[PDB]
RNA sequence: GCUAAACCUAGCCCCAAACCCACUCCACCUUACUACCAAUAAAGUAUAGGCGAUAGAAAUUGGGCGCAAUAGAUAUAGUACCGCAAGGGAAAGAUGAAAAAUACCAAGCAUAAUAUAGCAAGGACUAACCCCUAUACCUUCUGAUGAAUUAACUAGAAAUAACUUUGCAAGGAGAGCCAAAGCUAAGACCCCCGAAACCAGACGA
RNA sequence: CCUCCGCAUAAGCCUGCGUCAGAUCACUGACAAUUAACAGCCCAAUAUCUACAAUCAACCAACAAGUCAUUAUUACCCUCACUGUCAACCCAAGGCAUGCUCAUAAGGAAAGGUUAAAAAAAGUAAAAGGAA
RNA sequence: UCUCUUACUUUUAACCAGUGAAAUUGACCUGCCCGUGAGGCGGGCAUAACACAGCAAGACGAGACCCUAUGGAGCUUUAAUUUAUUAAUGCAAACACCUGCAUUAAAAA
RNA sequence: AGUUACCCUAGGG
């Protein structure tokens, strides 16, 4: 476990980094997720 | 406590104190220069594709050469629409259920009485 | 001020002033046992050290010699019905050593029943000689 | 549920909503046009009926534009109205063969033409194509003012459009400085394009920005209160003087 | 307070009524007539006559109104008897309890005839808006000192207009008041 | 008599109508929530087609015989929980006017362990057993498979022709369609669970 | 009587045996706490300097050939802010980076009570022989 | 290890006390011999009821192998025909790059 | 067209 990876790999800037990233947080968004991302 | 209802007085006055002061503030920025709000934003449009209302930050370099407010997107590509409108449907959806419910009760409302 | 955008400082600028302090403080009584020139607060996040001080110096004119300050992390195991974390907020706490060798000892602070009572002293009480039988008979 | 409107009406209830609506009522019917572009990559049909060799019955035939896909590079040249087709074919022109993924290329030429009207040398990736109507427009000005919007397929043919038209309506001195006459002889030889100046600004520009210039036209300062009621306070004072 | 929170008669936040309404009841809500603010006219205070039920043809004073149930608390009426101060070995001392009556099982009474009517809710010059009974022309009213502490404003004092409507902000005239001077002139920033 | 049972109403579904949302202050694309720097009909017709499986025009014409807590939304909530992530995704509540009034019914057991012998019964019998008779069931073979038990849930969808029953009748039909007794209308025929794969786009390694 | 463990930091976790009160082989509510010197959190430009390993670095001894640095001019005067600091803890159902101690000054408990059957597991001892 | 096993200790075990699973389970009032096709059928025989501890003969409980499907997937080629492409050439166009039309191969279906 | 001791799935003996 590692928080640095954690947030590399799956956090909000990643998400936004790339239009699949952001597809996924537009995804959890109409889901209604409390967590869109870590 | 040995009378909680003076801490709630207290606060009850120094809202109004707020609102006081408040009121005579917007009224000479309304005066002097026309604006309606002391913080300036704009209505803008991120990457999700929803509007909305940005307020500015203080910044000491102009905006074209902030490395880091020219990383945030505030349009939104073509693969945002379809989100959009999944996302309206499912607002209707829920504005229907509501309106629909409200209806029944009334009607058992009649019923009843 | 809590709550509210600061204006930039620029080189030659005037000095920022508070004119309505919007934070609020309260001085809470030691868990522990102190030095007799400390004064511990409970104060918010935003709240700095510096800000602190000129707080007490100014409002309520209590020179101080030290400040110290420390987050303390509210607890968030404790459950709703639902299984849901419930959050104990998270606090600052203050220490403030008190300047010309001033003293402080928290104060001691806290040093329709007519008719009830008068029947309490009316019980009765059942006559064990009397084996069950109801007394409010005259027979 | 429903929506009440169909989903294709979306963008045409959009351009009456908001700033859109604000819009010139020419640039908003220019958006409207949808007239067919003219064939290029196929052979229309003669006539609207014929008769078939197989059953010798007179049938109604239509005319099916093949998709054209017009890579971004196009924008900025000017082609024909060609671009690429992308396509299917069969391995040797028969159908019992495998069905393969084609596509058609035009012939990009690199040139280097004179708008006389601009007075500017202009290299452009062009077609043959396009210097066949060039030479049947008798050049680029009369070429660039006659070919409509959906024949050009280029924003930057319609860029040169929207500062030819300005540089009609405006009747700007700066194409020839110094050469009044030479100047009256081209704004002459191209008043059949003669537009009005308002009509001229909105030409060629795409959506986002038309509603770029709407917001930078209606933006203006919030005038303060205080003038207002001054000049309120005027009036009232001038209405108890005629009293 | 949650959704088809059961309104009862300890306040909504007592201790009896965290007990009855724990935060995780789900019970069957209660159907209660819409009455509009302005069509109400029973008030703590009030006479009223008891229709239905046990104590039928009693008048009383409504104590409590619980609007959120069309509910009125007559005083001394409709009323069981319970225990209270019920300990290990005391069985408690025995006492009158009220329950709550629905509006429409009491009516108002006129402060002369002293009989049940009807009553609706009449402008006059006087009064933008006053009850008024049916079967006469007669107005019923609406029912139901100090001393100044060590930090309570005088009236004089709290009443006394010392504002000047001026185009200055507050905090220049404190800073004009009390005499803060500041040469430095601020220098703009970007906004955006 | 324990365990338990029972309960209606939260809400939901399908329509109709109507085109929706989105700045208290503050914070949030950097490790997000971080003050601040380079219709109908034409018609299943014409047509297309390993001319076959199939595909198929145009001219022209003009509120509830809904669900009511295993149901109905997944929804008490996209929560708890699971997963590094994309992602997956629950369960459940019931008094009354007032709580400022605290019986009778599944299985499983208990009251109440058992007595030669045997699909556990049937014929009986004065009599429970003793006597006589009796190769569990379902599926698949020509004649091994599954199931502790209780409660709930759980599986046949198409009117061309024909037939029956009516209406009207050389005509029927509320345009179009059919007609050498036909035509119009109705009725009545076509299940459930259970691969490997392939493709597209993400997420991780 | 055991100690192949311990004590700190890192990583991770996040208040998870502190006080008061209650219920439940014999967790809940409330209150309280971790205080910077340690550690994070740095650096004004424009050019321009940075050939010779470490190994006690002295020989020796080599190859796989190495882990390290400024100058010139210009600008510069305000200072001790913010954040981590708790635990019996993490990851899985045994593993774990670094320093210090190498049996402890630190840290723990193999036996719920009894009996002394079989079978089973581990250990020890075993005549004569010593791979049958 | 064995001829050839024996003794002891600990764990386990058995009993007492506390806590307390799972696979399994058509119902069972669940015997032996012989025969038929075996606790249950036929013929003999046996047979009061009831634990606890054992044993493991029977009852009851994976890992392979073959075949089939007008069921898949991969790998190799000199299966089918093709070169979409990529590398080349040849020919058109233009005044080499780019394009269009054919041919030859590798890697491909 | 061969092949799969990497084979895979539904069934049968």
């Amino acid at each position: 476990p590692s928080n640095i990876k954690r947030k590399n790999k799956h956090g909000w800037v990643r998400r936004l980094s790339t239009p699949a990233g952001v597809q996924v947080i537009l995804r959890r968004m109409l889901k209604g997720r409390k967590s869109l991302s870590h | 406590m040995p009378s909680p209802e003076r801490l709630d007085k207290v606060v009850d006055s120094m809202d109004a104190l707020d609102k006081v002061v408040q009121e005579r503030e917007d009224a000479l920025r309304l005066l002097q220069t026309g604006q309606e709000r002391a913080r300036p934003g704009a209505w803008r449009r991120d990457i999700f594709g929803r509007i909305i209302w940005h307020k500015f930050k203080q910044w000491v370099i102009p905006w074209h050469l902030n490395k880091r407010y020219n990383r945030k997107r505030f349009f939104a590509l073509p693969y945002v629409d379809h989100f959009l409108r999944l996302e309206r449907e499912k607002r209707a959806r829920i504005k229907a259920r509501k309106e629909n419910l409200e209806r029944k009760k009334a009607k058992i409302l009649l019923k009843k009485f | 001020a809590r709550n509210v955008v600061y204006p930039l400082y620029r080189l030659g600028g005037p000095q920022l002033r508070v004119f309505r302090t919007n934070f609020f403080i309260q001085l809470v009584r030691p868990g522990v046992a102190q030095p007799e020139d400390t004064v511990q607060f409970r104060i918010p996040m935003e709240m700095t050290r510096v800000d602190l001080r000129n707080y007490l110096e100014g409002i309520y004119n209590v020179p101080v010699a030290a400040v110290r300050t420390r987050v303390q992390h509210g607890s968030n195991k404790r459950r709703d019905h639902r299984n849901v974390r419930i959050k104990k907020p998270d606090y600052k706490v203050a220490y403030v050593q008190l300047a010309h060798g001033q003293t402080f000892t928290f104060p001691d602070l806290f040093p329709l029943y007519s008719m009830l009572e008068e029947e309490r002293q009316q019980r009765q009480s059942s006559d064990p000689r009397r084996g069950g039988v109801p007394s409010w008979f005259g027979l | 549920p429903l929506h009440k409107y169909p989903v294709w009406l979306w963008k045409r209830l959009q351009l009456r909503e908001g700033i859109c609506s604000r819009l010139p009522g020419h640039y908003l019917r220019s958006l409207e046009e949808e007239r067919t572009p003219t064939p290029v990559h196929y052979r229309p049909h003669g006539a609207k009926f014929k008769i078939n060799p197989k059953n010798g019955q007179r049938e109604r035939v239509e005319d099916v534009p093949i998709p054209i896909y017009f890579p971004p590079e196009s924008q900025r040249g000017l082609w024909g109205g060609e671009g690429w087709i992308l396509g299917q074919i069969y391995a040797n022109n028969d159908k019992l063969s495998k069905r393969l993924k084609k596509v058609w290329k035009p012939q990009l030429f690199e040139r280097e033409f004179y708008s006389e009207i601009l007075d500017k040398k202009f290299t452009v990736t062009v077609t043959m194509r396009t210097l066949d109507l060039i030479d049947e427009a008798y050049g680029l000005d009369f070429y660039i003012l006659k070919t409509p919007k959906e024949d050009l397929c280029s924003k930057f043919g319609m860029d040169l459009k929207r500062g030819m038209l300005l540089r009609l309506a405006r009747q700007d001195p700066q194409l020839h400085p110094e050469d009044p006459e030479r100047r009256a002889a081209i704004y002459d030889k191209y008043k059949e394009f003669a537009i009005p100046e308002e009509e001229a600004e909105w030409v060629g520009l795409t959506l986002e920005e038309a509603i770029e210039k709407q917001r930078l036209l209606e933006e203006k300062d919030p005038v303060p209160l205080f003038k207002i009621y001054v000049a309120e306070l005027i009036q009232q004072l001038q209405q108890q003087a005629l009293s | 307070l949650p959704p088809h929170y059961r309104y009862g008669m300890s306040p909504p936040g007592s201790v009896a009524d965290k007990r009855k309404n724990p935060p995780w009841i789900r019970r069957r809500p209660v159907v209660v007539e819409p009455i509009s603010d302005e069509d109400w006219y029973l008030f703590c205070g009030d006479t009223v006559e008891i229709l239905e039920g046990k104590d039928a043809g009693k008048q009383g004073k409504v104590v409590q109104v619980i609007r959120q149930r069309n509910w009125v608390v007559v005083g001394g009426l409709n009323t069981h008897y319970r225990y209270i101060g019920k300990t290990m070995d005391y069985r408690g001392t025995m006492i009158p309890s009220e329950a709550p009556l629905l509006h429409r099982q009491v009516k108002l009474v006129d402060p002369m005839d002293r009989k049940p009517t009807e009553i609706e809710w009449r402008f006059t010059e006087a009064g933008e808006r006053v009850r008024v009974s049916t079967r006469s022309g007669r107005i019923i009213p609406k029912p139901e000192t100090w001393i100044d502490g060590p930090k309570d404003t005088s009236v004089e004092d709290a009443l006394e207009r010392t504002y000047v409507p001026c185009l200055k902000t507050l905090q220049e005239e404190v800073m004009e008041a009390m005499g803060i001077k500041e040469t430095r002139k601020y220098k703009k920033v970007y906004w955006y």
